[PDB]
């Protein structure tokens, strides 16, 4: 049997109604579990038999249909159900689940905090020279972090990574590694990484020298 | 009630892998465990279940012929063997009690020939280009491991809040990197300690590094 969920993602408020739906190629009764799942970690079920919560489960989930077609309800979105959903059939065998809808928070915008950190001397002794700049609890996601060495705008040598959405705050972070050999980093006296964001009015640009 | 599984690993293809489960604060013989496979883009697959009173099983017809559920009551641990693996058996592999309340916390197995790489684990130190007002970042570097996924804890667990563990990036080499950092008051980094633990358990790597303020 096929379970198909809709829409693939969504974004709410904080406060918001959400609503999910779950599609079944052919009648499953009320054999129609709701699961959640955050990033790392491993599925939680919410509601069973279509729509008996889950013990523990907050009240302001819901579920409804039989037969072909469900609705997962959330009637006030907490920034704690940041996550994505899975339904799943019982009816029979084999087993299967939906692909998932994944609820994400709108919500106002905040300028990160913006960190940078020099190689370790451990690291040094090592022949390599990774530095570090951090960009912490910030919203919306979207944000432009460029490397310059010695005033000289850098490309190449760098990778970014961007958290999942905080459950507490639902603010991104993100961190910029800039990694040179060792001889190449000691080239150049000033390593600055500078931040563009929605909640910066101007630039916000960290920097050290090598010494 | 609790399920613990085996730890994660890279295996060659072609090899063999046998999972474990060892189930706890429950009669083991009166639930039913299912074996669930999360691989990306494939989704959430199940592949099985045995019931270990009389151990009668089940499979997924699509992977009927290279699965196995067993389940040995004495030590109410529940196994899953997958021979021939192949690159699409990459995925984190899940077992659940019962539709599934609890649920393990699965075991990533990666598919590959390269061998496995224990990450090296250094401090990025607080200083005062890592402060912003009154807080102070600080955080480890775990780089050049292989395969994923390394945990990162602080303090032996005792750290949890403005911790954020970053998704790792994939290197040129083709080696994994990531940080773990944290938020803590500037004031305080002369009278606290600071100690990431980084396990990387597809090698039995484990780290403790204590982050020092630098001046």
């Amino acid at each position: 049997i096929q379970m198909t969920q809709s829409p693939s993602s969504l974004s709410a408020s904080v406060g918001d109604r959400v609503t999910i739906t779950c599609r079944a190629s052919e009648n499953v009764n009320n054999c129609l579990h709701w699961y959640q799942q955050k990033p790392g970690k491993a599925p939680k079920l919410l509601i069973y038999a279509a729509f008996t919560l889950q013990n523990g489960v907050p009240s302001r989930f819901s579920g409804s249909g039989s037969g072909t077609d469900f609705t997962l309800t959330i009637t006030s979105l907490q920034p704690e159900d940041v996550a994505t959903y899975y339904c799943q059939h019982s009816y029979g065998s084999p087993l299967t689940f939906g692909g998932g809808t994944k609820v994400e928070i709108k919500r106002t915008v905040a300028a990160p905090s913006v960190f940078i950190f020099p190689p370790s001397d451990e690291q040094l002794k090592s022949g390599t020279a990774s530095v570090v700049c951090l960009l912490n609890n910030f919203y919306p996601r979207e944000a432009k972090v460029q490397w310059k060495v010695d005033n000289a705008l850098q490309s190449g040598n760098s990778q970014e990574s961007v958290t999942e959405q905080d459950s507490k705050d639902s603010t991104y972070s993100l961190s910029s590694t800039l990694t040179l050999s060792k001889a190449d980093y000691e080239k150049h006296k000033v390593y600055a990484c500078e931040v563009t964001h929605q909640g910066l009015s101007s630039p916000v640009t960290k920097s050290f020298n090598r010494g | 009630v609790q399920l613990v599984q085996s730890g994660a690993e890279v295996k060659k293809p072609g090899a063999s892998v046998k999972l474990s489960c060892k189930a706890s604060g429950y009669t083991f013989t009166v639930h039913a465990i299912s074996w669930v496979r999360q691989a990306p883009g494939q989704g959430l697959d199940w592949m099985g279940g045995i019931i270990p009173l009389v151990g009668m099983t089940n499979y997924a017809q699509r992977f009927q012929g290279r699965v196995t559920i067993t389940a040995d009551t004495s030590t109410t641990t529940a196994y899953m063997e997958l021979s021939s693996l192949r690159s699409e058996d990459t995925a984190v592999y899940y077992c659940a009690r019962g539709y599934l309340d609890i649920w393990g916390p699965g075991t990533p197995i990666t598919i590959s020939s390269a061998s496995t790489k224990g990450p090296s684990v250094f401090p990025l130190a607080p200083s005062s280009k890592s402060t912003s007002g009154g807080t102070a970042a600080l955080g480890c570097l775990v780089k050049d491991y292989f395969p994923e996924p390394v945990t990162v804890s602080w303090n032996s667990g005792a750290l949890t809040s403005g911790v954020h563990t970053f998704p790792a990036v994939l290197q040129s080499s083709g080696l994994y990197s990531l940080s773990s950092v944290v938020t803590v008051p500037s004031s305080s980094l002369g009278t606290q300690t600071y100690i990431c633990n980084v396990n990387h358990k597809p090698s039995n790597t484990k780290v403790d590094k204590k982050v020092e303020p630098k001046s």
